């Protein structure tokens, strides 16, 4: 088994 | 169980995601999600913080120190397989974040905070981030952040990448068999066969068989296979699965000589989780007017726009006579099943999916 993942949370200015 | 919050969240996330996607293939890394969201949590305050702790299941049972120790265990060099988890923080170069936040995020997540020019060069920044994730995943996750996900107002992108490559303890033989997608459809799939001494059991509460397939080293795949709906046949299993019911069996099984047939398969799924996480109770984080990320910036001028997750898996035969009877156990995964990849030492779920559609 080859497995992979990415997770990205985007913080935005207000 | 030192990874209980993560597993509780994993299952609740899977259930919410299944509302959005009730039948198609589904694949994610709860470990990756939880790690990024813990870094985001570290920045939250007020009602944003309180909701996040609830959703991430921290209150159901030292959070950041627990992530640091779990990650260390997951990253330990083994010789038996490749397994890497890495966090990263990309921040607007003209922004000033709280020094304690940058320090503690490095301390507990090893995120090597890096400046980038979102303000003027957002698309170059997107490409730079995507390229970093591609590298960490050995090319398997090449474009995490889609077009338009970053813009001139982006201030910080928090990232986790995970990569795993293992070989089965015992190789499969590459054997096409009909796979029952639903009551009206069968599709041929390449099956793999193994006859071996393996842990196998049956979870009565979930009306499903459970099988453990070990990799070399202390990682295994567990498969959950129903034995009552005209669709995928998973409705009961998906609705009734809980931490208590699963953990009893993963962490009750007795070894027997099992004949195993599973498909060779590869999945690649992309999710945008804001809707799902809002549904689970994480509302203020994504609310432009209400979000409180004063932990990241004392100006309290940030909110969480979106959360992007992409995961892939490729399952094949690779591993590190004369038997003619068939009296005993069979595990014939020629209809939809759930599966998960478990780091046995930590009891963390690294990956979790539904295979329903070849």
């Amino acid at each position: 088994t080859e497995a992979a993942a990415g997770m990205g949370g985007v913080m935005t200015g207000r | 169980d030192l990874c209980v919050a993560n597993t509780l969240f994993a299952l609740n996330l899977f259930k919410h995601l299944a509302k959005a996607s009730p039948t198609q293939n589904l694949f994610l890394s709860p470990w990756s999600i939880s790690s990024t969201m813990a870094m985001v949590y570290m920045g939250s305050r007020g009602s944003t913080e309180d909701q996040m702790a609830s959703v991430l299941q921290f209150n159901e049972v030292k959070i950041h120190s627990s992530f640091r120790s779990l990650s260390s265990a997951i990253n330990a060099s083994t010789g038996n397989y490749l397994l890497e988890s890495v966090n990263k923080l990309f921040g607007e170069k003209s922004a000033s974040f709280r020094e304690e936040y940058i320090r503690l995020c490095q301390k507990y997540y090893s995120s090597e905070p890096q400046a980038v020019d979102f303000l003027e060069c957002a698309e170059e920044a997107r490409k730079k981030i995507n390229s970093w994730v591609k590298t960490q995943t050995k090319g398997k996750i090449p474009n995490l952040l889609p077009e338009g996900s970053v813009d001139g107002d982006t201030r910080m992108v928090l990232v986790n990448a995970v990569y795993f490559k293992g070989k089965w303890k015992t190789p499969f033989e590459k054997k096409l068999f009909p796979f029952r997608v639903n009551s009206a459809q069968r599709t041929p799939v390449q099956m793999m066969y193994l006859r071996e001494k393996l842990n196998i059991g049956y979870i009565e509460d979930l009306k499903a068989q459970i099988l453990e397939l070990p990799y070399a080293g202390d990682v295994s795949m567990f498969l959950l296979l129903p034995d009552a709906d005209v669709s995928t046949g998973l409705e009961l299993l998906e609705s009734e699965i809980t931490y208590d019911k699963l953990n009893k069996w993963t962490s009750k099984m007795a070894e027997d000589e099992v004949e195993v047939y599973i498909p060779q398969f590869k999945l690649e799924e992309h999710y945008e989780l804001r809707s799902i996480l809002r549904s689970m109770g994480m509302e203020d984080a994504f609310n432009k007017g209400r979000a409180n990320f004063s932990g990241m910036s004392e100006r309290n001028d940030l909110f969480l726009s979106e959360v992007f997750h992409q995961a892939m898996v490729d399952v094949n035969e690779e591993g590190t006579t004369g038997r003619t009877g068939h009296g005993g156990p069979q595990f014939v995964a020629d209809h939809p099943f759930l599966f998960l990849i478990m780091h046995k030492i930590t009891n963390c779920i690294l990956f979790f999916g539904r295979f329903s559609s070849p």
